[PDB]
C-alpha cells in the first residue's frame, strides 16, 4: 500500500520576465506569434485550458494548484476593500446606534462632473451611496463596534493576500507537488472535512461564545456600543462573563465532566427570531455550529490513510453493485482521480445547488441582526446567490461534457454505470423531451388560458382563488407540519425553525421582519412554472452531455472536440451540434428560468410579506395583489413590471439617478447582443474586406490581418452580452425599487 | 511518546526505520507523520532544516524553561528583592497580563535594540547554513575569525562557540549532543507546560508546584477545570 | 529588466497606460474648468 | 465527588469495553479490517507501526478505541439523563 506522504520536485520553474514578453508561450500553435487578429482572441480563450497545453498530468495539477492560491489571493483583497471601506468610507458607527433609521453606506463618489448627486443623504451625518451587500449586518453580529477593529481586518486581509500570492509562486517554482501527492483523496477529505470544515466550525464557534454573544446581548439591551467592554476584556475577566452568563462561572468543568446542561444559558434551542434584531438567536448560531464542529471532526475520521483503520473510497464504490446495473460503480474511483474536469463538473453543481439553498434558507431564517428589516438587502442577497447557482450550475454541465469528449475511455468503461446511461440515452432524452412539453402546456398554457378568459370577461372560468382552485396542499401540509414540529416531533425547540410556516409575525422598528407565507392558486401556478423551466435546462444540458461522442445525425462527433461551430450546411445543415453549443443554449435557459424564481420572489415578498405595522394592522408594499393578479401575464406586465418599473424611470435628479441610467445601458447592452445572436460571420468578414480596402488606399492598412469572430466567438460573445444587459436591467430594476420603498 | 530512553520510541514505525538510521542525535525512530523522509523533500520539509530547526527550539526553550521560573524561585529564596519577584507573562512581554514598570526604559524602547541585535546574530546564522563558511570571509571588526563554523549548522563550534573545546573526541561529543537534545526536548515540553497552566490557573508556574505538593489530590488539572 | 520593460510594452499595458493618463487628463481638466459647454 | 459516580462509572465501562473488544478479536483494529459481511480480515498497514504486545496491539488502536469509548459513554450519558434515568 502506497504511504500518504508529502511529495515535490525543488525548483521546477525558474522565476523570470522571459516568457512574459513572448505572448502565447504556453501553446505550440500560437507561440509562432499572430498573423491575423484571431490570434489575439485565441490567445485569452486558450490561457487557462491548462490540459490543451499538454498531456502531463502532473503539469495540469501544478497549474491548477497554483491557479487557486493566485484566486484566493484576489479574493482577500476584494474582502480587505470592503472591511477597509467599512472602516474610512462609511456611517457604521453612527449606524450601530440607530440601526433601523440609517441606511447603511460605504461608498463614497469624488464631486466632479457632477457626480456627487450620487452621495444620498443617507442618514448618520453621511453622504454616500447606500450598499446592499449587508456587511453592516454581518459586522454587528460578530461584535464590531468601532472603525479600528474593521481596519484591522483590512490590514490582515492584505497580508493574508500576500501570503496566497507567495504560496502560489512557491509551490508552482519553488516546491510543485507530485502527481502522487494530489491523487490522496482519502487524506485530502480528511483534511478538508475534519480540518478545514471542523476546526474552522469550531473555532468560528468559539468566536461567537466569547466575542459574538456578550458584545450583542449588552447591544439589544441598549448598551452604547463605545460603553461596551473589549472583546478582550470580556476573553480575561471571567467575572464579565458570569454576570452575563452564569454558567461562566463554574469554567470548562461542565463540558469535560458531561454536565453539558449547565451551558443552557448560551447554547439555547430557541427557534424563531430574536424580537429585538429580527435575526436568529445567536446561542442558537453558536450550539449550531459547535454541533456541526463534532459532525465534521467525528466525518473527518472515515477514510484510511496511513493506519489501517479507515475505509478505501475505490472498496465502497465496487462493493456497491446490483442485478440491474451491470459492473455498477466500477471505474469511477480511477475517472475521479484522473480527470479535473470530472471533478469540477461534480463540484460545480453542488456548489451552484448549495448557493441557491442559501438564498432560500437565509430569507427565510435571517440569521443577521437587522437583516430582515433591511428589504434592500434581503432582496439583493436572495438574487445574487440565486444567479450564482444558476451560472455554477450550467458550469457542471459544460464540464461533464468536456470530460466526455477529452477524458472518457471506453477501455475503462465497460457495461459500467456510465456505460449504460449512454447505451440508452435516447431513452432518457425522449422521455425528458415529452416531460417538458407536458410542464410546458399545462404550466404556462394555464396562465394563457386565464389571460384569454379574464380578456372575454368570463372570470368565472380562470383558474384562481375564486374560480377553479388550484390549491398546493402538499405544501400546505408540509407547512403545518413545521409550525407544529415543537409540539411533538421537536419537544425541545421552543419555537419553529421559520416564521414562514405559521404562527405570529415579528415586527422590528415598524416594519415586518418575517411572518407566515400563504400558498394560494397563483403559488401552484408559479412553481410549475419553475418546474418547467429547470426541466428545459436540464434537457439542453443532459442532451449535450450525453450526445457530447456521438449521435446519429455526427456519428464521429468526438473527432472534431468539445468547442466546433458545426459540420457543415450537409445532412441538412449540422449548426451547433457540438456540446459547447449546449451550453451555450442551456445558458439562456438558466437565466430565462431564473429570471422567473427572483420575479416570484420580488413580487410575493412586496404583495404578502414586507410592509409597515401600525395599530390598524400589516400594511403591505403593494398591498396583497399578488394572489389576483399573479394568474395572468397581463397581471405580470401590468401589476409587477410596469407599476413596480415607476422609482427607476423616476430616479433622475436623485441619488438614485444612477439606477436609472444603468436601466438603459443595460437595455442597450441587451440589443447589441442580439446583432451577434442572429447574424454569421461570412457577413462581417465580407463587409472587413471593404473596409481593409479604404485602408489599403490610404496607406494605414494594418500588418495583423484583421477578421471577423469566429463562428463560436460569435455565440460567445451574444449570449455574453445578453446576460450581463438582461441581469443588469433586473439589477437596477430591483434596487432603484426597494431602495426606494424599503 | 516512551519516555525516557528505549532503543525505540512507542510510535516507532517499521516505515520511519527505513531513513532513520540512529545518525542524528536523539534519534530514537519516532517520527510517524514521516516528515524526515528524504525522498522528493522539499521546501523546509527536509532533513536538514527540521534537525537544525529542532536543535534552535530546544537552545531556546532550555533559556526559556530556566528564565520563566528563575526569578519566582530566587523570590522565594530571598536572593532578590519581592519587587522584581514577578511571573513570567507578568514582565511585560504581555501587557493584558501585566507589565513591569521599573525597566530603564519602556519595552518598545527595549524592544527596538532587541530587534537590531537579533537581525544581526539572526540573519548572520542564516547566512552560514545557506552559504557555509560565509560568516568568515568578509571584515567584521577582525570577529569573522570565529564565525567560520564546521560545516554543519547546527554545530558552529570554533574558538568561542565551543569555548573550552569539550567533546574532543567523536564519541564524547556524540554524547554530548545526545544530551543536549533530551534537555532540549523536556525543556521543550516544560515551556508547554508553563503555557498552558498559565491559561488554566493564572499563577505562575512555581506556585503550581507548591501547591500541588501541598495536596496533590486536591490540586492537579482536574480540579483546575472548576473554580 | 529588458524583458520586464518589454512586457510593459505589451498592447493592454500600453492601453492601460495610455488611457489612465488620457483619462486622469480629461479628469482633472474638468476639475479645474468645471461644466464647460462652449469656447469662450 | 465526581470519581466513583454514575458518570464516572459509565465512561470507564466504555472505554474500557471498546479497548477489550479490539484487543481480543472482537472489533476492528489496525491489522483486521472488517468485509462488506462484517467479518474481520487481515489488512494492508502502510506505516507498520512496531508494537510489543503480543496480539500487535499498537497506540493507534488505542487512540482509536479510546475515541470510540468517549463516544459510546458520552451518548450513554447524556441519553441516560434526556429519560430521566441518570
Ligand atoms: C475590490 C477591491 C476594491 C475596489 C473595487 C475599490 C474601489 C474604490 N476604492 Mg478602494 N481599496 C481597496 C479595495 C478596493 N477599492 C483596498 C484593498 C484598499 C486598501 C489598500 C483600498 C483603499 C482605498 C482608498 C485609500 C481609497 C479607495 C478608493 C476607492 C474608489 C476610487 C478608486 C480610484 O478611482 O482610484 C484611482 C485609480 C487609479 C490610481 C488607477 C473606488 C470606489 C478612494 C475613495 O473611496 O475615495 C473617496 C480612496 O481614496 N480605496
Ligand atoms: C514575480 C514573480 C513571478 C514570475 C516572474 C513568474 C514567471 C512565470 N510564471 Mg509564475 N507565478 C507567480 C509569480 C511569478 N511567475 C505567482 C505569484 C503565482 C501564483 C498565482 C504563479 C503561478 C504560475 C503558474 C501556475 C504558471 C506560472 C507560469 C509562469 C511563466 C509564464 C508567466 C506569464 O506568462 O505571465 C503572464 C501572465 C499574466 C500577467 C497574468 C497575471 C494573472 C494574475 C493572477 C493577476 C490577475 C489579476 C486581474 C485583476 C484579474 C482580473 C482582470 C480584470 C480586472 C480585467 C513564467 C516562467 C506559467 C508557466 O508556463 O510556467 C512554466 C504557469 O503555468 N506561474
Ligand atoms: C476553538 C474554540 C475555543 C477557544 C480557542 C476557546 C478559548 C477559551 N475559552 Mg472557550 N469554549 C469553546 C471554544 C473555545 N474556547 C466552546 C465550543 C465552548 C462550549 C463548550 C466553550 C466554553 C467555554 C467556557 C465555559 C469557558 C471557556 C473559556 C475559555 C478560555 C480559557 C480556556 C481554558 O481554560 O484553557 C485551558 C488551557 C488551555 C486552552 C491551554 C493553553 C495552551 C497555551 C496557549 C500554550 C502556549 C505554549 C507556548 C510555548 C507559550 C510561549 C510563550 C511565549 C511568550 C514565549 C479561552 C479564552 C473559559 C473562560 O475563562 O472564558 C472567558 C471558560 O470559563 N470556554
Ligand atoms: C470553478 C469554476 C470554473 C473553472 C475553474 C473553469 C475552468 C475552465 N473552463 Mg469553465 N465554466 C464555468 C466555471 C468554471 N470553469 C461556468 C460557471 C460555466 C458556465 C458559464 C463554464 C462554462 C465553460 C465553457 C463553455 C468553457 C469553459 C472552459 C473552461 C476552461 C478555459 C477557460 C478560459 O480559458 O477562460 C478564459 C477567460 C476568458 C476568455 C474571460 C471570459 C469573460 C466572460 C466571457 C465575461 C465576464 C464578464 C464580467 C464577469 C462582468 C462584466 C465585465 C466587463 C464590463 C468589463 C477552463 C478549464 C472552456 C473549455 O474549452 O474548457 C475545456 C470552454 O469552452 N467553461
Ligand atoms: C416565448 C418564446 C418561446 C416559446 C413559446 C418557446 C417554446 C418552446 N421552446 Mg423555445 N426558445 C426560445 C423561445 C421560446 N420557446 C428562445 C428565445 C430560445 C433561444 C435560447 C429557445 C431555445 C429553446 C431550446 C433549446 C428548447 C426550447 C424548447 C421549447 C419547447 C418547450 C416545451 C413546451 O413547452 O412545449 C409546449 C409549448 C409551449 C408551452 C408554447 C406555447 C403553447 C401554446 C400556449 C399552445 C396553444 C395551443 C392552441 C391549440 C394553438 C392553436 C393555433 C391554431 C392552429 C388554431 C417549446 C416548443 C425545448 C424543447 O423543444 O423541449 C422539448 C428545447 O429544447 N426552446
Ligand atoms: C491550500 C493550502 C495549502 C496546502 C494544502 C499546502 C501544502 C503544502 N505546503 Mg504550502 N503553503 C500554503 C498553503 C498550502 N500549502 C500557504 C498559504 C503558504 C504561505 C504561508 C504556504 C507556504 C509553504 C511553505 C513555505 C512550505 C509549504 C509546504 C507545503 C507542503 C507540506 C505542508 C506541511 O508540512 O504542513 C503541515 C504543517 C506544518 C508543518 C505546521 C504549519 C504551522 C502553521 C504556520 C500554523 C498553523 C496554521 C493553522 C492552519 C491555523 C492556525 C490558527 C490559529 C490556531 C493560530 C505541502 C505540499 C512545505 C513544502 O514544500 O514541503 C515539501 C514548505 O516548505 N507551504
Ligand atoms: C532568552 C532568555 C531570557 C529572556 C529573554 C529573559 C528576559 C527577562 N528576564 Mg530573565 N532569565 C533567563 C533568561 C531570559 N530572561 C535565565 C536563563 C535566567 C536564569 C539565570 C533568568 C533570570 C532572571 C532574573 C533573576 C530576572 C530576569 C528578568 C528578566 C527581565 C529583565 C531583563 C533585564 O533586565 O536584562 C538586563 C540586561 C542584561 C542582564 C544584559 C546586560 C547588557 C549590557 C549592555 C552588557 C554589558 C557588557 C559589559 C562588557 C559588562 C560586563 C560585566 C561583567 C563581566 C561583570 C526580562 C523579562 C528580571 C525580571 O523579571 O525583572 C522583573 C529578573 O529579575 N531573568
Ligand atoms: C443508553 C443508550 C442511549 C439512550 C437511552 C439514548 C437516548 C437518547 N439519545 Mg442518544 N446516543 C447513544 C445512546 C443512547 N441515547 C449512543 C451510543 C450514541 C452514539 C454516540 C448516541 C447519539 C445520540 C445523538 C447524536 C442524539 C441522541 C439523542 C438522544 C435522545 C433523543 C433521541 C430521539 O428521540 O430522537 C428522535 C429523532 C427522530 C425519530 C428523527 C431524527 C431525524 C434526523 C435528525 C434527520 C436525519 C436526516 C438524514 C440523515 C438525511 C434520547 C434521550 C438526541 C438528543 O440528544 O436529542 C435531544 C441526539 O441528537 N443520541
Ligand atoms: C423513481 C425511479 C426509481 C428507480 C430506482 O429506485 O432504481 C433503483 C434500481 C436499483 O438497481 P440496482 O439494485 O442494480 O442498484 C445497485 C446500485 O449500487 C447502482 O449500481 O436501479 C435501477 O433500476 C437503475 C435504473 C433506473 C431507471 C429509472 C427510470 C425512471 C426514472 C423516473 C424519474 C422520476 C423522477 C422524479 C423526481 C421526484
Ligand atoms: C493493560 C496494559 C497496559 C495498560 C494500558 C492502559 C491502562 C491504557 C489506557 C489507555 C487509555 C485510558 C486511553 C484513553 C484514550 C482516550 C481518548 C483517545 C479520548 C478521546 C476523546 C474524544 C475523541 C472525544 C471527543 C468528543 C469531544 C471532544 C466533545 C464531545 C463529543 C466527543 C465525545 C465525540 C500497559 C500498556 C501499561 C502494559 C501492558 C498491559
Ligand atoms: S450556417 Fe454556419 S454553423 Fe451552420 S452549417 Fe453553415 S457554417 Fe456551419
Amino acid at each position: 500500500a502506497k504511504k500518504v506522504k508529502i511529495a515535490v520536485d525543488r525548483n521546477p520553474v525558474e522565476t523570470s520576465f522571459e516568457k512574459w514578453a513572448k505572448p502565447g508561450h504556453f501553446s505550440r500553435t500560437l507561440s509562432k506569434g499572430p498573423n491575423t487578429t484571431t490570434w489575439i482572441w485565441n490567445l485569452h480563450a486558450d490561457a487557462h485550458d491548462f490540459d490543451s497545453h499538454t498531456s502531463d498530468l502532473e503539469e495540469i495539477s501544478r497549474k491548477v494548484f497554483s491557479a487557486h492560491f493566485g484566486q484566493l489571493g484576489i479574493i482577500f483583497i476584494w474582502l480587505s476593500g470592503m472591511y477597509f471601506h467599512g472602516a474610512r468610507f462609511s456611517n457604521y458607527e453612527a449606524w450601530l446606534s440607530d440601526p433601523t433609521h440609517i441606511k447603511p453606506s460605504a461608498q463614497v463618489v469624488w464631486p466632479i462632473v457632477g457626480q456627487e448627486i450620487l452621495n444620498g443623504d443617507v442618514g448618520g451625518g453621511f453622504q454616500g451611496i447606500q450598499i446592499t451587500s449587508g456587511f453592516f449586518q454581518l459586522w454587528r453580529a460578530s461584535g464590531i463596534t468601532s472603525e479600528l477593529q474593521l481596519y484591522t481586518t483590512a490590514i490582515g486581509g492584505l497580508v493574508m493576500a500576500a501570503a496566497m500570492f507567495f504560496a502560489g509562486w512557491f509551490h508552482y517554482h519553488k516546491a510543485a507537488p507530485k502527481l502522487e501527492w494530489f491523487q490522496n483523496v482519502e487524506s485530502m477529505l480528511n483534511h478538508h472535512l475534519g480540518g478545514l470544515l471542523g476546526l474552522g466550525s469550531l473555532a468560528w464557534a468559539g468566536h461567537q461564545i466569547h466575542v459574538s454573544l456578550p458584545v450583542n446581548k449588552l447591544l439589544d439591551a441598549g448598551v452604547d456600543p463605545k460603553e461596551i467592554p473589549l472583546p478582550h476584556d470580556l476573553l480575561l475577566n471571567r467575572a464579565i462573563m458570569a454576570d452575563l452568563y452564569p454558567s461562566f462561572a463554574k469554567g470548562i468543568a461542565p463540558f469535560f465532566t458531561l454536565n453539558w446542561s449547565e451551558y443552557s444559558d448560551f447554547l439555547t434551542f430557541k427557534g424563531g427570531l430574536n424580537p429585538v434584531t429580527g435575526g436568529l438567536w445567536l446561542s442558537d448560531t453558536a450550539h449550531h455550529h459547535v454541533a456541526i464542529a463534532v459532525l465534521f471532526l467525528v466525518a473527518g475520521h472515515m477514510y484510511r490513510t496511513n493506519w489501517g483503520i479507515g475505509h478505501s473510497m475505490k472498496e465502497i464504490l465496487e462493493a456497491h453493485r446490483g442485478p440491474f446495473t451491470g459492473e455498477g460503480h466500477v471505474g469511477l474511483y480511477e475517472i475521479l482521480t484522473t480527470s479535473w474536469h470530472a471533478q469540477l463538473a461534480i463540484n460545480l453543481a453542488l456548489f451552484g445547488s448549495l448557493s441557491i439553498i442559501v438564498a432560500h434558507h437565509m430569507y427565510a431564517m435571517p440569521p443577521y441582526p437587522y437583516l430582515a428589516t433591511d428589504y434592500g438587502t434581503q432582496l439583493s442577497l436572495f438574487t445574487h446567490h440565486t444567479w450564482i447557482g444558476g451560472f455554477c450550475i450550467v458550469g457542471a454541465g459544460a464540464h461533464a461534457a468536456i470530460f466526455m469528449v477529452r477524458d472518457y475511455d471506453p477501455t475503462n468503461n465497460y457495461n459500467n454505470l456510465l456505460d449504460r446511461v449512454i447505451r440508452h440515452r435516447d431513452a432518457i432524452i425522449s422521455h425528458l423531451n415529452w416531460v417538458c412539453i407536458f410542464l410546458g402546456f399545462h404550466s404556462f398554457g394555464l396562465y394563457i388560458h386565464n389571460d384569454t378568459m379574464s380578456a372575454l370577461g368570463r372570470p368565472q372560468d380562470m383558474f384562481s382563488d375564486t374560480a377553479i382552485q388550484l390549491q398546493p396542499v402538499f405544501a400546505q401540509w408540509i407547512q403545518n407540519t413545521h409550525f407544529l414540529a415543537p409540539q411533538l416531533t421537536a419537544p425541545n425547540a421552543l419555537a419553529a425553525t421559520s416564521l414562514t410556516w405559521g404562527g405570529d409575525l415579528v415586527a422590528v422598528g415598524g416594519k415586518v421582519a418575517m411572518m407566515p407565507i400563504s400558498l394560494g392558486t397563483s403559488d401552484f401556478m408559479v412553481h410549475h412554472i419553475h418546474a418547467f423551466t429547470i426541466h428545459v435546462t436540464v434537457l439542453i444540458l443532459l442532451k449535450g452531455v450525453l450526445f457530447a461522442r456521438s449521435s446519429r445525425l455526427i456519428p464521429d462527433k468526438a473527432n472534431l472536440g468539445f468547442r466546433f461551430p458545426c459540420d457543415g450546411p450537409g445532412r441538412g445543415g449540422t449548426c451547433q451540434v457540438s456540446a459547447w453549443d449546449h451550453v451555450f443554449l442551456g445558458l439562456f435557459w438558466m437565466y430565462n428560468s431564473l429570471s422567473i424564481v427572483i420575479f416570484h420572489f420580488s413580487w410575493k415578498m412586496q404583495s404578502d410579506v414586507w410592509g409597515t405595522v401600525t395599530a390598524s394592522g400589516v400594511s403591505h408594499i403593494t398591498g396583497g395583489n399578488f394572489a389576483q393578479s399573479a394568474n395572468t401575464i397581463n397581471g405580470w406586465l401590468r401589476d409587477f413590471l410596469w407599476a413596480q418599473s415607476s422609482q427607476v424611470i423616476q430616479s433622475y435628479g436623485s441619488a438614485l439617478s444612477a439606477y436609472g441610467l444603468i436601466f438603459l445601458g443595460a437595455h442597450f447592452v441587451w440589443a447589441f447582443s442580439l446583432m451577434f445572436l442572429f447574424s454569421g460571420r461570412g457577413y462581417w468578414q465580407e463587409l472587413i474586406e471593404s473596409i481593409v480596402w479604404a485602408h489599403n488606399k490610404l496607406k494605414v492598412a494594418p500588418a495583423i490581418q484583421p477578421r471577423a469572430l469566429s463562428i463560436t466567438q460569435g455565440r460567445a460573445v451574444g449570449v455574453a452580452h445578453y446576460l450581463l444587459g438582461g441581469i443588469a436591467t433586473t439589477w437596477s430594476f430591483f434596487l432603484a425599487r426597494i431602495i426606494s420603498v424599503g | 511518546v516512551d519516555r525516557s530512553k528505549d532503543q525505540l520510541y512507542v510510535g516507532a514505525s517499521q516505515s520511519s526505520l527505513a531513513y532513520l538510521d540512529g545518525s542524528l542525535p536523539g534519534d530514537f525512530g519516532f517520527d510517524p507523520l514521516g516528515l524526515l523522509d528524504p525522498v522528493n523533500s522539499g521546501g523546509f520539509i527536509e532533513p536538514k532544516w527540521l534537525q537544525y530547526s529542532e536543535v534552535i527550539h530546544a537552545r531556546w526553550a532550555m533559556l526559556g524553561a530556566a528564565g520563566c521560573i528563575a526569578p519566582e524561585v530566587l523570590g522565594a529564596a530571598g536572593l532578590i528583592p519581592d519587587a522584581t519577584n514577578i511571573k513570567w507573562f507578568e514582565s511585560g512581554v504581555i501587557p493584558p497580563a501585566g507589565s513591569y514598570n521599573g525597566y530603564w526604559a519602556d519595552p518598545y524602547t527595549i524592544f527596538f535594540v532587541e530587534i537590531v541585535a537579533m537581525q544581526f546574530a539572526e540573519l548572520r546564522r542564516l547566512q552560514d547554513f545557506r552559504y557555509p563558511g560565509s560568516m568568515g570571509q568578509q571584515y567584521f571588526l577582525g570577529l569573522e575569525a570565529i564565525f567560520k563554523g564546521s560545516g554543519d549548522a547546527a554545530y558552529p563550534g570554533g574558538p568561542f562557540f565551543n569555548l573550552f573545546n569539550l567533546g574532543k573526541t567523536e564519541a564524547a561529543m556524540k554524547e554530548l549532543k545526545l544530551k543536549e537534545i533530551k534537555n532540549g526536548r523536556l525543556a521543550m515540553l516544560a515551556m508547554l507546560g508553563y503555557g498552558a497552566q498559565a491559561v488554566m490557573t493564572g499563577k505562575g508556574p512555581f506556585q503550581n508546584l507548591v501547591e500541588h505538593l501541598a495536596d496533590p489530590v486536591n490540586n492537579n488539572i482536574l480540579t483546575n477545570f472548576a473554580g | 529588466m529588458k524583458d520586464f520593460t518589454t512586457y510593459l510594452s505589451t498592447a493592454p499595458v500600453i492601453a492601460t497606460i495610455w488611457f489612465t493618463f488620457t483619462a486622469g487628463l480629461l479628469i482633472e481638466i474638468n476639475r479645474y474648468f468645471p461644466d464647460p459647454l462652449v469656447f469662450s | 465527588g465526581f470519581i466513583g459516580s454514575s458518570t464516572n462509572l459509565i465512561m470507564v465501562a466504555s472505554t474500557t469495553a471498546t479497548l477489550a473488544a479490539a484487543r481480543f478479536g472482537l472489533a476492528p483494529t489496525v491489522k483486521k479490517n472488517t468485509t462488506a459481511g462484517l467479518k474481520l480480515v487481515d489488512s494492508k498497514n502502510s506505516a507498520g507501526v512496531i508494537s510489543n504486545d503480543p496480539a500487535g496491539f499498537t497506540i493507534v488502536d488505542v487512540l482509536a478505541m479510546g475515541a470510540a469509548g468517549h463516544g459510546l459513554g458520552v451518548g450513554i450519558v447524556l441519553g441516560l439523563k434526556g429519560i430521566g434515568a441518570l
